[PDB]
């Protein structure tokens, strides 16, 4: 699942 | 629309093996597919187009294969500035659409983390509330246990963390940990102590201060 | 070289409208298309639209209604405007460029624009200094850093010294706090005989709010 705060997936 | 299906969703190898990252289309695409690179806080990097075909400026390390539903990107000998998430794309069909992704993670020694604790600046203080900041520097693996004290009292859910994405130079993590009270309770106590827990360490560590 | 770079990032209120801008150049607007992607936590990478070196625009599917593409090629400015933003279209927004003029393999971006799609009012942060000690230095390294609370939307940019500083530097990711404000630490490790010599300022940045702030971060 994507994170905005990271750009990452999480 | 095609659905592509990436496969795992998180790999973990050590730097210099090979890695592979798989596609699957929900019907044949031929050739038509995209593999991007995406860092902390980046935007996708184009690392290979239509199944196998080179793009400037990226290295060797990367290729791709595959045909019809199934797809392949390679790194032959992984490096530590290979830790991203990496997203296939189809265009045989229109709309373009894109896979959900894998994450790449990589392993290393065990480090243990160095602590270090910040009390509240008296600028924060005039506002009302103290913020009291445990960080924990450089560290692998990622699971660690912080816990806060006041004064010997066991502080429980007034504090919130955050972990930094993996290193890309050194493939260790960082954690800060912050208990957050008000200037009235800051006042009241004197002992502040943020106690860690990790593989690397063959002890708790306790950093702590004395207000004032 | 070739270049996109989009407007920024901004809150947007529920049922109201997104407008991005994404200026151009190393290229000329007249020979290549402009290509709309976002990429939210519900659906990943997603394929917006299009619009073509003449004018003609795409738009995918769910979007044939409430997304609006237009362009100035003098000024080399592409326009995105989408209507109607649910909470769910929180994301982040590129413009990009393919390879060839017709093509899709997106070989050029912009940095992206976090767009937040939420009632509350903008706050920009305090921020306040992570002070040096000898609770925080270990075989002459020491530990510095600012701590900046208390702001909304995401995102805020923390540089060091104005960008001369980058080694050692570790800014965590924002947490959401209770308030529904948010809250991030920048750290640096430096020697520790530089703290009498050197000056350590963390350049706090969040737009949403037009707040600049440098800090200045000395030993206590």
């Amino acid at each position: 699942q994507f994170d905005l705060s990271t750009r990452r997936l999480k | 629309d095609i659905l592509l299906t990436q496969s795992p969703v998180i790999l973990s190898v050590s730097p210099g093996e090979r890695v592979s990252f798989s596609c699957r289309a929900s019907q044949s695409i031929g050739t038509n597919i995209h593999w991007y690179q995406q860092r902390t806080n980046g935007s996708p990097r184009l690392l290979i187009k239509y199944a196998s075909e080179s793009i400037s400026g990226i290295p060797s390390r990367f290729s791709g294969s595959g045909s019809g539903t199934d797809f392949t990107l390679s790194i032959n000998s992984v490096e530590s500035e290979d830790i991203a998430d990496y997203y296939c794309q189809q265009n045989n069909n229109w709309p373009t659409t894109f896979g959900a992704g894998t994450k790449l993670e990589l392993k290393r020694t065990v480090a243990a983390p160095s602590v270090f604790i910040f009390p509240p600046s008296d600028e924060q203080l005039k506002s009302g509330t103290a913020s009291v900041v445990c960080l924990l520097n450089n560290f692998y693996p990622r699971e660690a246990k912080v816990q806060w004290k006041v004064d010997n009292a066991l502080q429980s859910g007034n504090s919130q963390e955050s972990v930094t994405e993996q290193d890309s130079k050194d493939s260790t993590y960082s954690l800060s940990s912050t208990l957050t009270l008000s200037k009235a309770d800051y006042e009241k106590h004197k002992v502040y102590a943020c106690e860690v827990t990790h593989q690397g360490l063959s002890s708790p560590v306790t950093k702590s201060f004395n207000r004032g | 070289q070739v270049q996109l770079k989009q407007s920024g990032p901004g809150l947007v209120q529920p049922s109201q409208s997104l407008s991005i801008t994404c200026t151009v150049s190393g290229f000329s607007l007249t020979n290549y298309g402009v290509h709309w992607v976002r990429q939210s936590p519900g659906k990943g990478l997603e394929w917006l639209g299009v619009i073509w070196s003449g004018g003609n625009t795409d738009y995918n599917t769910p979007f044939t209604s409430r997304l609006s593409i237009n362009k100035d090629n003098s000024k080399s400015q592409v326009f995105f405007k989408m209507n109607s933003l649910q909470s769910n279209d929180t994301a982040i927004y590129y413009c990009a460029r393919a390879l060839t003029y017709y093509d899709y393999e997106f070989a050029y971006w912009g940095q992206g624009t976090l767009v937040t799609v939420s009632a509350a009012s903008t706050k920009g942060p305090s921020v306040f200094p992570l002070a040096p000690s000898s609770k925080s230095t270990s075989g002459g390294t020491a530990a510095l850093g600012c701590l900046v609370k208390d702001y909304f939307p995401e995102p805020v940019t923390v540089s060091w010294n104005s960008g001369a500083l980058t080694s050692g530097v570790h800014t965590f990711p924002a947490v959401l706090q209770s308030s529904g404000l948010y809250s991030l630490s920048s750290v640096v490790t430096v020697p520790s005989s530089s703290l009498g010599t050197q000056t350590y300022i963390c350049n706090v940045n969040h737009k949403p709010s037009n707040t600049k702030v440098d800090k200045r971060v000395e030993p206590k």
